[PDB]
RNA sequence: UUUUUUUUUU
RNA sequence: UCUUAAGGUAGCCAAAUGCCUCGUCAUUUAAUUGUUGACGCGCAUGAAUGGAUUAACGAGAUUCCUACUGUCCCUAACUAC
RNA sequence: CACACCGCCCGUCGCUAUCCGGGACUGAACUGAUUCGAGAAGAGUGGGGACUGUGCGGAAACCAUUUUUAUCGCAUUGGUUUGAACCGGGUAAAAGUCGUAACAAGGUAGCUGUAGGUGAACCUGCAGCUGGAUCAUCG
RNA sequence: AUGUCUUCAUUAAUCAAGAACGAAAGUCAGAGGUUCGAAGGCGAUUAGAUACCGCCCUAGUUCUGACCGUAAACGAUGCCAUCU
RNA sequence: UACCUGAUUGAUUCUGUCAGCGCGAUAUGCUCAAGUAAAAGAUUAAGCCAUGCAUGCGAUUCAUUGAAAUUGCGUACGGCUCAUUAGAGCAGAUAUCACCUUAUCCGGGAUGGAUAACUGCGGAAAUACUGGAGCUAAUACAUGCACCCCAGCGGGGUGCAAUUAUUAGUGUUGACUCUGAAUAAAGCAGUUUACUGUCAGCUGACUCUAUCCGGAAAGGGUGUCUGCCCUUUCAACUAGAUGGUAGUUUAUUGGACUACCAUGGUUGUUACGGGUAACGGAGAAUAAGGGUUCGACUCCGGAGAGGGAGCCUUAGAAACGGCUACCACGUCCAAGGAAGGCAGCAGGCGCGAAACUUAUCCACUGUUGUAUGAGAUAGUGACUAAAAAUAUAGUUGAAUACAAAUGAUUCUUCGAGGAGAGGGCAAGUCUGGUGCCAGCAGCCGCGGUAAUUCCAGCUCUCCUAGUGUAUCUCGUUAUUGCUGCGGUUAAAAAGCUCGUAGUUGGAUCUAGGUUUACCUUGAAUAAAUCAGAGUGCUCAAUACAAGCGCUUGCUUGAAUAGCAUCAUGGAAUAAUGAAAUUAAUGGUUAAGAGGGACAA
């Protein structure tokens, strides 16, 4: 049992500071190396370059080649693999293009049947994907 | 800072000077003189509020370049001169004379008093010492200092100090029985009569006071201002005496 | 230099944003009570809101602490000058009994129509839109504004609305010309 | 320049200190005076809040004290014989508060022959030059004559000074700091205080 | 006594 | 599948042991048949014919950095015999 | 195990992607401290006395020295980042190769600690456990 | 443990750091080496069989003096007091 | 509003997380009737900056009212930013009997010589550069107008402040080596109006300027007590270090520094070291309660002005819109030299996901009041908060407003988009394409030629001038548990015991008929914000106003609530102390606590 006397309060505290250490939450938002591995260095969203246009086969139970694009990041110059959503988007990005990418929404995990996968395309060349999708803009 | 602050902003300003919030980024700073900062008010704020004689802060010293506002039976013409506690402000082309004292709030109010008020006020008997030559003086609460005051008076007393012979009239000693304001702290503008003193050897002592309602409240004996000796005040006071009235009553009494 | 500017929220959003059972009582709020959008119906449920939990905290004291006293007497009085409170019903046991359609029935936009100034509330709406009533020798054009229990007997078209005295509208001056 | 800072110091638990702030003037020291013996030089300092001090470089006068007679003679600082804090000072003849130097005794002999009309252990074959006659063998009224023969009651001085007065060197203390008010006043040591500083010379004269 | 395996999704 | 008494195990390596060979890659340099680190079907490494390491020690073999300098650019002068 | 034994399932090996570790190179870079050497500039003091007021005074350049001490050199040290031949680990990925370790007494019950061996799962010795395939066997 | 009309009188419970003991295997040194027996070698079985089975055995298993400090070191249940 | 729902299985109950769901911050997609308030280059680069501005106004007036210049005063406030910084800094209480002060309050205390403006002569490519020659002023500069001793006839000295020493004890404070009174020398350099304008009637009265002494006020420097992040893969640290004496320096205390001496000082109640994407606080987000997270940012305190260091002037600066040097980086040169500091306003480049006009004014709040990029205005502005149109706006000239405007307010001319539609979760098993492809899908899952899930058309659903996406904080979460979790098998009891720190510890002293700890009540305790009282800004968010008569006016509100310290009362609970000539002389009991002895 914890202990419960009225003189207890350092082994408490104390206590409680040690074991807050096993948590995942406390030590992924506490550990310290956070800016330094996180790609985006704790940021939304990112600038890169287009380095290659890859396809990554779905997982199981599913079937498909999803179309990621390998980017360079500005800001330090990390690799990554970006999904670009929507149907036959992947034509809209052409190589050494200018990409504003986003996390996948799962805070650094990948989403869905797509492995390994944790950003998505949100702008190329200072347009937005989903307007380009839609018609609304055209590639500059 | 690298020296002497000149500015005092809005939000920084006394509470009790009961300034708006929106009415521009600074206060008028009073200079250094016979009241503390916390504890006066400057004579362009007394013009600009209290009685609205000027409507902004050109107008205020417009009227006050003119020599006609009296404190203490002296010409000021500073806007930022420090009006404080028991002061006698005259204005003499309207014939008016007000007394600075403290509402039960806590705040200063437009006492309008007669010549016979006007002509003395009362100060607090601060230290008593002897300066060169031999020869002893008084200093009181606002800066001021006698030559040659009775011997009996003592410390924390009162003296009824005459304005047109610049001279000590009468003393009300600091004992219990007599009436007392409250100047300083949360019972700042409430009379009673003084009663137990606790005596702190090291430290500030303790007075309680209790007012005509019966209410008992208790302050630090820098805060008491003897105002009369047994019950008689030597001045008049505003309208409610000193009594503090509670939160519910005040409501009654409004309706 | 210039200080905050003071804001506050006047609304709060529902914990699910969708069920059956809210959805129909609210959309019937806004059917009877002529309202523009959910927020309209969600500002009245957090005014009532707020009425009830001041009134609740009051109640948790005994009933002659100087805090009960003087907060209580305060609510109970407000409430009966908006007259959403009965006046002989004096005490915050009974005002933790009110609905959201008491307050909405004090809306100037309902009274219009009730006191038969226009004939649907949707009409009532767009008078008070277009400035063609005043309250108290006061043109309002507020569908929202409140109207206080003296305010309520002192409602009628605007002095100088064409429906109250006034220089004909576009439609009759370009028909005389 | 020189700081009287607290910081760049240890802590009480030998701990590091952060330094607070650049070095600010109103925590500022300046070099000492370091007051030697020689003609007169005291050079004006410029102080905080306009005020000023007095540094002295060089003196030679100064303005002693005798306490059992209960007066004040300016007499001439000769040598420096004991500093409590290190004899370097003593060495180079450094006037410093609390330091024990050499004076001349005959402004106090004439004050004394001047005030109860009595020789101070006078040399026992050597006739009064004309100087102490005009004080000593001076001829007045019994009127006069009476002050002195009252004051004369209370005449008797201490072997131990005596015996100073004879080498005609009066041990002083100088009781002021000259780098501050830039004066060498001081007090001529009787008692306990000569018996003590006498036999600390001795004892550091016989090493 | 000996007796190993059974593509992906459904 | 042929085959031996057994078919080189753990280790180690172009080694004072590797012909081909100045092996291939990296390191050291402006430049390296040199050094060191790796690789290993090793003409012909290998376990008391001892294998692999190893602090301290060495007029032992080798490579590099620094200091130093007539070893050199490029020679000159002086002394004793 | 439930697509129900034509079930499930474990490792080595091979391909692809990706993250990390070790690693010769006195590797490299950035940054902070500390010792020592040199040391700008100011301020203090001791000289000096261009120039100019009355043997006396004031005084600029300059010299010497004390102190504060930037800054620059090596040197040591702490903290971050990083190249690298080669040697490895982990993870992920619809349909690769080899076997059958486990789940039934899984066909030698399984597992723990330890030690040795073997392409791989694993096998074997010693002592334990039942989470066993026995809550039991007659005195 | 029980018995006790013996004695002391709160001296107690649990315990970071700290310390003793701690199966089997394993390591070092010296003795012993019956049995069994990792590794190893053979004979079988098998598609293979670096295994199960059989045969011959080395370390070990044993004693003495030191190390190691781990086990499914399990009742997978911390210790003290109290009630049902 | 003290809340949950989907997902492991053939099905079930659990543990458990993931996902959904509500709010907020920042970025961003698509989209936006008019208006009203209003954040806004903090995050990374305290990186670099072209160009404009941001600090100037009694005495002296032989220029033409007052220029120029000499004085004096100010530029140490105000504005910006958050790099450094973890007994630093801050918050509350509290000392300065250890100190310093311009401006402001109260007491007290009609002399002489020279230098600019001006005239003139010049140098330099180039500075807000300056040398000579001839005048001339002051509020500049200089000068300054009853007790002791000797002798009681008579001679000297004694202002304020100040150095040292000594004497008696005229006020105080809790206490004074404080303040007064005396005495003695001496040097000490400060001071006790050669000012401006004057007015009244030899007699009066002022303004101004200058100026010290004492006490206040305001500001500052230091001192004390309590609180304030993570880390042991930091357990021992410290040598001017801890203290003593004498001095030096300072405004003052002090190892602040020096000489001699002693061996001290901190630490498991966490020292020392390291990290911080660390300025502290008031506060902000979320929110049953208890909390968790954050706080560059308008108010308060601190620090810095590219990095260091040093200093002049001053009451005040270790100032940077002051100077001096070095370091880094720039600018102009006629190559001899001369310069620079936007983390002020506005702009530019870089950096990035990320942030506005090189506009008008001192009319407003303030600065001593003409000057104020402080401040006030308008511009850009889907940060944001309130109220509202699309059914039953625009536009014209006036007034008003303003420093001028603009815009609103009064009159008058004409006159709808973002997500979704299997479940969670509101809403299609409608039609056409595609056939595990393309794609969707936060999660579970859709798609393999008859797809309610993709791509489209039509229809619906939610919210709506907004609605989605990404990262993050809080709730959800009793998945950090003090309230309040769990440890046989789901993750988790150390192999076992001894043991220091820590934590926790049996009963028992006035029932009846000395210390603490704790509780109650007060005192001291900036605003803004939050809560909250009043008050038709047309409502609201806001704001702090206002409401009545009749004119020469009355009365008002701007409340109240929101560790440590001191005091008061209470004496249960929990610690702690008393004793090994008379009197009851003075030791609680002996735990179904523990230890030890004795038996067999």
């Amino acid at each position: 049992g914890k202990p419960k006397g009225l003189c207890t309060a350092r082994k408490l505290k104390t206590h409680r500071q040690e074991q807050r250490w096993n948590d995942k939450r406390y030590k992924k938002a506490h550990i310290g190396t956070r800016w330094k591995s996180n790609p985006f260095g704790g940021a939304s969203h990112a600038k890169g370059i287009v380095l290659e246009k890859i396809g990554v086969e779905a997982k199981q139970p599913n079937s498909a080649i999803r179309k990621c694009v390998r980017v360079q990041l500005i800001k330090n110059g990390k690799k990554i693999t970006a999904f670009v959503p929507n149907d036959g988007c992947l034509n809209f990005v052409e190589e050494n293009d200018e990409v504003l990418v986003s996390g996948f929404g799962r805070s650094g995990h990948a989403v869905g049947d797509i492995p390994g996968v944790r950003f998505k395309i949100v702008k190329v060349a200072n347009t937005s994907l989903i307007a380009l999708f839609k018609g609304k803009k055209e590639r500059p | 800072m690298r020296g002497p602050k000149k500015h005092l902003k809005r939000l920084a300003a006394p509470s009790h000077w009961m300034l708006d919030k929106l009415g521009g980024v600074f206060a008028v700073r009073p200079n250094p003189g016979p009241h503390k900062l916390r504890e006066s008010l400057p004579l362009s704020l007394f013009l600009r509020n209290r009685l609205k004689y000027a409507l902004n802060y050109t107008e205020a010293k417009k009227i006050l370049t003119q020599r006609v506002v009296r404190v203490d039976g002296k010409v000021r013409t500073c806007h930022k001169f420090p009006t404080g506690f028991m002061d006698v402000v005259a204005i003499e082309r309207t014939n008016e004379y007000f007394r600075m004292l403290y509402d039960t709030k806590g705040r200063y109010v437009v006492h309008r008093i007669q010549a016979a008020e006007a002509d003395f006020k009362l100060c607090k008997v601060k230290s008593v010492r002897t300066v060169n030559k031999g020869v002893p003086v008084l200093t009181t609460t606002d800066g001021r200092t006698i030559r040659y005051p009775d011997p009996h008076v003592k410390v924390n007393d009162t003296i009824v100090f005459n304005i047109s012979t610049q001279k000590i009239t009468d003393s009300v000693k600091f004992e219990p029985g007599n009436l007392a304001y409250v100047t300083g702290g949360r019972n700042v503008g409430r009379v009673g009569i003084i009663g137990h003193r606790e005596r702190l050897p090291g430290a500030s002592d303790i007075i309680h006071i209790k007012d005509s309602a019966g209410h008992s409240f208790a302050t630090r004996i820098s805060n008491v201002f003897v105002i009369g000796k047994g019950n008689k005040a030597l001045v008049s006071l505003p309208t409610g005496a000193g009594i503090r009235l509670s939160i519910a009553e005040e409501r009654d009494k409004r309706m | 230099a210039r200080l905050k500017t003071v804001q506050s929220k006047v609304t709060k959003s529902p914990r699910r944003p969708f069920e059956k059972e809210r959805l129909d009582q609210e959309l019937k709020l806004i059917g009877t009570f002529g309202l523009k959008n959910k927020r309209e119906v969600w500002r009245v449920k957090y005014t009532l809101a707020k009425v009830r939990k001041a009134a609740r905290e009051l109640l948790t004291l005994e009933d002659k602490d100087p805090k009960r006293l003087f907060e209580g007497n305060a609510l109970l009085r407000r409430l009966v000058k908006i007259g959403v409170l009965d006046e002989t019903k004096m005490k915050l046991d009974y005002v933790l009994g009110l609905k959201v359609e008491d307050f909405l029935e004090r809306r100037l936009q309902t009274q219009v129509f009730k006191l038969g100034l226009a004939k649907s509330i949707h009409h009532a709406r767009i008078l008070i839109k277009q400035h063609h009533i005043r309250v108290r020798r006061q043109v309002v054009d507020v569908p929202s504004f409140i109207v206080r229990l003296d305010s309520q007997k002192h409602i009628d078209f605007s002095l100088q609305s064409p429906y109250g005295g006034g220089r004909p509208g576009r439609v009759k001056r370009r028909t005389l010309r | 320049g020189i700081s009287r800072d607290s910081w760049h110091k240890r802590y009480k638990t030998g701990a590091t200190q952060p330094v607070p702030h650049k070095k600010r003037k109103f925590e500022l020291g300046r070099p000492a005076a370091n007051t030697k013996i020689g003609a007169h030089r005291v050079r004006l300092v410029r102080t905080r809040g306009g005020n000023e001090k007095y540094r002295a470089l060089r003196l030679d006068s100064g303005n002693f004290s005798w306490a059992s007679e209960q007066t004040t003679r300016k007499t001439r600082i000769v040598d420096t014989m004991y500093n409590a804090t290190n004899n370097e000072l003593v060495r180079t003849k450094t006037l410093v508060k609390g330091a024990i130097i050499s004076v001349d005794a005959a402004p106090f002999r004439q004050w004394y022959e001047a005030h109860y009309a009595l020789p101070l252990a006078r040399k026992k074959n050597a006739k009064l030059s004309e100087e102490d006659n005009a004080i000593l063998n001076k001829k007045r009224s019994h009127h006069t004559m009476k002050k002195y023969t009252e004051r004369q009651k209370t005449a008797a001085v201490d072997a131990l000074l005596i015996e100073q007065f004879n080498t005609g060197r009066l041990l002083a203390r100088i009781s002021s700091s000259p780098g501050q008010v830039g004066q060498a006043n001081g007090y001529i040591l009787e008692g306990k205080e000569l018996d003590f500083y006498l036999r600390k010379i001795r004892a550091k004269k016989a090493k």
